[PDB]
């Protein structure tokens, strides 16, 4: 569904926007060369101290 | 340990750092993307407003003071007056003059597009290659000197804490004779 | 001669090349708009009573009159504080190992509580004082003034200073067109050339000089231990810009200005200034703060002298 | 340095356990061995035909001599456009490693100035004289006033109690000032002692205080030789080009450097291994890097797919 | 950045966390792939990324 | 003839400047070393 949707099922190109990268995504389709540093975080409330 | 601790608390509460209580920057994208208290305004119709037309990425700032265009900027000294403003792009003297009006006025320090101010002219004229000639003879000489010392130049701690201490105290000392009295007159 | 000698004279189109403007290479050529903001400036080498006690003082006074009438009250109402209360009091303030009496009366040991308890706040009040005193940032900076009386002799003064230019500019004739006796002190004190005279400021061998403000600054953001400060911002000071000359009559002049207005509006030429200025130079006991106490002290010393003779 | 000396030692640290799980992953074999050189590789002109080539890694790997280059790849534009690369396992960008560590009497007597203490000394002995004339002219006698001296000085008289009071006030106040003064200097004690990243106009024309160098043939020269802000820079570099990054180090901390260019968890890890390192905080160019890889090769897709496997799980943490 | 507040630091910077990338999805045999990789490299080594 | 044993708590105690003073003698033994610990105090 989405973008993998529409790109695997060649409906589209390919996808110029954001786009998270595992495994069977890139099974399904070739990722380029990364180009930003976008890992995990966690975010709360983190009152002051 | 415990007066040491409280020395170094009210040494601690005035340690003055750089600005960032307010958004001093001018690249920070809080400006380009404002909040319902991050009102800035700007003169309607103004060169300002020219420059930031000239730039693509000044539409949000254009749609954010379309509801904020001033005719003129006393309306803005008035409404920066009564803490309706937050910030107001404007040139340096006049403020450094309302500085010198007022003690809670104060600028910022990234002083941006040092640009420079003539008068307003025709096309090619007999009163323009002489008149620019006497806008440089004026220059060459300190006619601007003493015109700045009219109004540019000249302007027109222990004392914050020490009120509401000794009102606390004289407080005090009213209590404790009192007490005194209540000592006295039990023995 | 130079630029001048070769534009005007038809041999040089025009003067990519930057150069100060005054009347006549205005008269001689025609300029471009101001593109930068480089005026002139003069390179040099380079109490706690009355501000921060003042309307404070009066209060505490009045508390210290207070407490000593109250503590005489206490003293004769209930072991020499019938009129001794000041210099006892006073040294409760501070505390430094004095011993007067002991205090039978149990209100003026409450009011020995009390004062000690405001006297350890009010003294980390002004210790927090010493440190906002500390915040700001201070020199020693003599006087700005263009009509110095120092200017009209350096004889008023116990040193004589000393000051020069590069020679045959036109500093010199705007030194010349408004004050040709400025230029006659100057030529006492001639020098040869800019890093002639960066080297004399360096090692010592000259008071000051006069430039123009913009590169003095950007050599003073690169000074080594930043000493060599500018005299003001260009408040008294010439505050002109650099232009381009073209022949009079040169077609390329509108379309030329109309480019350096767009180089100027679009954050381009301030991508330059960026790059080619700097700005790391922003802007030990004291020794003015014990001399006005020694002042006091004297002042102290008279009057002990009065109360010993009477 | 050596004339022929090539023998066979021991191998480990973290590429080498990364090697160890893709050999767990796929099987296959293969050979450790190290580079000749000490040289990453540069396509400098070869002396003759006027051709640029290469050397090095890039050296071996383009003559067969080498089959993977299991390194810390800096990828960049150029050595794409001749070879195939790989998913950048490392996320790493660039950073200034610095000398700021100066050890420390904090200035009490010996390295501060006497004014303050034969000034209090000699005037301590003033007020014991004129106590002790005051004394004489009453409106173990000299022993007595001058320790009544001390002990107004020591912080713990009908016409000489003005004299006492005012000498305490003021042996306080400075005593209050210099503790002030002190504790305001010893906090504040944080001077310009950086390079705030590329934007510094002084190592744009350094001079003999800012002695800063790089590896020999390194592909930071190359990004720099691709802007022309940098060539400036070379100028003070083509005669500092030194072979390995631990001889920067031992130069840097010899004090014959004073600011290196080089990847940041690298001088992170060794600032965590010497105390007397610390780097800049600006980070700029962050980059990937990968494993040097051949053409179009069936050892491409299921290594890859190796490395992202190993991305995708806690195996990142465990080589952290 | 854009916090109102500016009471949000999330813990560290990606050092427990996945930290991985962002790239473009081309499909299995597009031709494209490796001029884009190029512009993505030429884009990157010179700090216009 | 008090403080043989106490002497201790002679030096010990005017550490924090509170204490209860005691009778020194005017043999120039005492108020030296005490004036030069209280500096030292005036120090740490
Ligand atoms: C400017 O002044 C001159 C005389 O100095 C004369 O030609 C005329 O008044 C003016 N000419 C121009 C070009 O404006
Ligand atoms: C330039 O100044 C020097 C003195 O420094 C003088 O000797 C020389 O004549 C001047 N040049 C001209 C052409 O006036
Ligand atoms: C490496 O070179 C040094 C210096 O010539 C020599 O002392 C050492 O024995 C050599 N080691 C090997 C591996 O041959
Ligand atoms: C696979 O690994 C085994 C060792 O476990 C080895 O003997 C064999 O040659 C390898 N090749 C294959 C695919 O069988
Ligand atoms: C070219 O010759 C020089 C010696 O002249 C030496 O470095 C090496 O043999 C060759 N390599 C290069 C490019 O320096
Ligand atoms: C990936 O897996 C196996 C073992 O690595 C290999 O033989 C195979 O050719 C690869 N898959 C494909 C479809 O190429």
């Amino acid at each position: 569904n989405g973008m993998i949707g529409e790109v695997v099922y060649q409906r589209a190109v390919m996808a110029v926007g954001s786009l998270t990268i595992n495994e069977e995504r890139s099974e399904v389709v070739d990722f380029s060369v990364p180009f930003v540093e976008t890992g995990i975080s966690v975010m709360v409330s983190r009152s002051n101290g | 340990i415990i007066v040491a601790s409280y020395t170094a608390n009210l040494a601690a509460f005035l340690v003055l750092d750089r600005p960032e209580e307010r958004i001093t920057g001018i690249n920070d994208p809080r400006l380009r993307n404002p909040s319902d208290k991050f009102i800035y305004a700007t003169v309607k119709q103004s060169s300002v407003d020219i420059y930031f037309r000239r730039q693509v990425e000044l539409s949000t700032m254009y749609r954010h003071m379309e509801k904020h265009n001033y005719e003129s900027a006393a309306e803005a000294i008035q409404a920066v007056r009564d803490n309706k403003l937050h910030a107001f792009i404007w040139d340096s003297a006049v403020l450094e003059f309302e500085a010198s009006q007022k003690c809670d006025l104060v600028t910022t320090g990234e002083l941006f597009f040092r640009s420079g101010f003539g008068i307003g002219m025709r096309k090619d004229s007999p009163w323009k290659q002489n008149v620019s000639l006497s806008i440089l003879k004026s220059h060459e000489n300190g006619f601007m000197e003493d015109l700045d010392k009219t109004w540019v130049r000249y302007q027109e701690l222990t004392f914050e804490n020490m009120a509401g201490v000794f009102m606390l105290v004289a407080g005090g000392i009213v209590a404790g004779i009192f007490l005194i009295f209540i000592e006295i007159a039990y023995k | 001669n130079g630029m001048i000698g070769e534009v005007v004279y038809q041999r040089a189109v025009m003067a990519v090349g930057s150069l100060t403007i005054n009347e006549e290479r205005s008269e001689v050529v025609d300029f471009s708009v101001p593109f930068v903001e480089t005026g002139i400036s003069v390179m040099v080498s380079r109490a706690f009573l009355e501000p921060f006690s003042a309307s404070v003082w009066v209060m505490m006074f009045v508390m210290l009159l207070i407490v000593s009438a109250i503590a005489v009250f206490v003293f004769e109402y209930f072991s020499f504080t019938i009129g001794k209360a000041i210099w006892l009091l006073w040294g409760l303030v501070f505390n430094n190992s004095v011993p007067v009496q002991n205090p039978k009366g149990t209100t003026s040991k409450i009011m020995v509580s009390v004062w000690a308890f405001f006297a350890v706040i009010f003294l980390a009040s002004y210790t927090a004082n010493l440190a906002a005193f500390m915040i700001q940032e201070e020199f020693v900076d003599q006087v700005t003034g263009l009509s110095d009386k120092k200017f009209q002799r350096p004889h008023d003064y116990s040193p004589p200073f000393r000051f020069g230019t590069v020679p045959n500019g036109s500093t010199e004739r705007n030194i010349r067109n408004n004050y040709p006796y400025m230029h006659q002190y100057m030529t006492r004190f001639n020098q040869r050339g800019v890093e002639d005279a960066l080297v004399s400021l360096k090692t010592g061998k000259l008071d000051a000089f006069i430039y123009d403000a913009a590169v003095l600054n950007y050599k003073a953001g690169r000074d080594e231990g930043c000493k060599l400060v500018t005299i003001g911002s260009g408040y008294i000071f010439a505050t002109t810009g650099y232009g381009i000359a073209l022949q009079k009559g040169s077609p390329w002049k509108r379309q030329i200005d109309l480019a350096l207005l767009q180089f100027v509006g679009d954050g381009e030429m301030e991508e330059l200034e960026t790059l080619w200025l700097t700005g790391i130079c922003h802007n030990q006991l004291d020794i003015d703060n014990m001399a006005g106490v020694f002042y006091m002290l004297a002042a102290a010393m008279a009057l002990s002298l009065i109360t010993f003779i009477w | 340095g050596s004339p022929r000396h090539t023998v066979p030692q021991c191998c480990y640290g973290f590429c080498i356990d990364l090697l160890i799980k893709l050999a767990r992953t796929m099987n296959f074999t293969y050979e450790v061995h190290l580079v000749a050189d000490g040289k990453f590789g540069t396509q400098e002109r070869v002396n003759n035909s006027n051709k640029k080539e290469w050397n090095g890694m890039m050296g071996e790997l383009l003559s067969g001599q080498a089959d993977m280059i299991v390194a810390p790849l800096t990828i960049n534009n150029e050595r794409a456009q001749y070879i195939e690369f790989s998913k950048p396992f490392k996320y790493q960008g660039l950073t200034i490693l610095v000398k700021k560590e100066i050890p420390r009497l904090d200035s009490f007597m010996q390295p501060f100035q006497s004014t303050l203490w034969l000034l209090v000394g000699l005037s301590v002995h003033v007020v014991a004289v004129m106590l002790y004339l005051l004394d004489r002219f009453s409106p173990l006698t000299l022993s007595s006033a001058m320790w009544f001296s001390w002990g107004v000085l020591l912080n713990s008289s009908f016409s000489a109690r003005i004299l006492g009071m005012v000498w305490a006030g003021f042996a306080m106040i400075i005593v209050a000032s210099y503790t002030a003064n002190l504790a305001a200097f010893l906090v504040l004690d944080r001077p310009e002692e950086r390079i705030t990243g590329i934007n510094d106009p002084r190592l744009r024309n350094p001079s003999d205080k800012f002695i800063y160098a790089t590896v020999k043939q390194s592909s930071v020269d190359i990004y720099f030789r691709r802007q022309v802000e940098l060539s400036t820079m070379y100028r003070h570099m083509e005669k500092h080009n030194y072979e390995s990054a631990a001889e920067a180090i031992q130069a840097v901390r010899d004090n014959k450097l004073h600011a290196f260019i080089w990847d940041s968890a690298v001088l992170e890890f060794e600032a965590s291994q010497k105390c007397d390192l610390v780097t800049t905080g600006e980070l700029f160019f962050r980059s990937g890097f990968g494993i040097g890889m051949r053409k179009d090769s069936p050892w491409k897709q299921n290594v890859s797919l190796s490395i992202l496997k190993s991305h995708e799980n806690g195996f990142m943490e465990d080589l952290d």
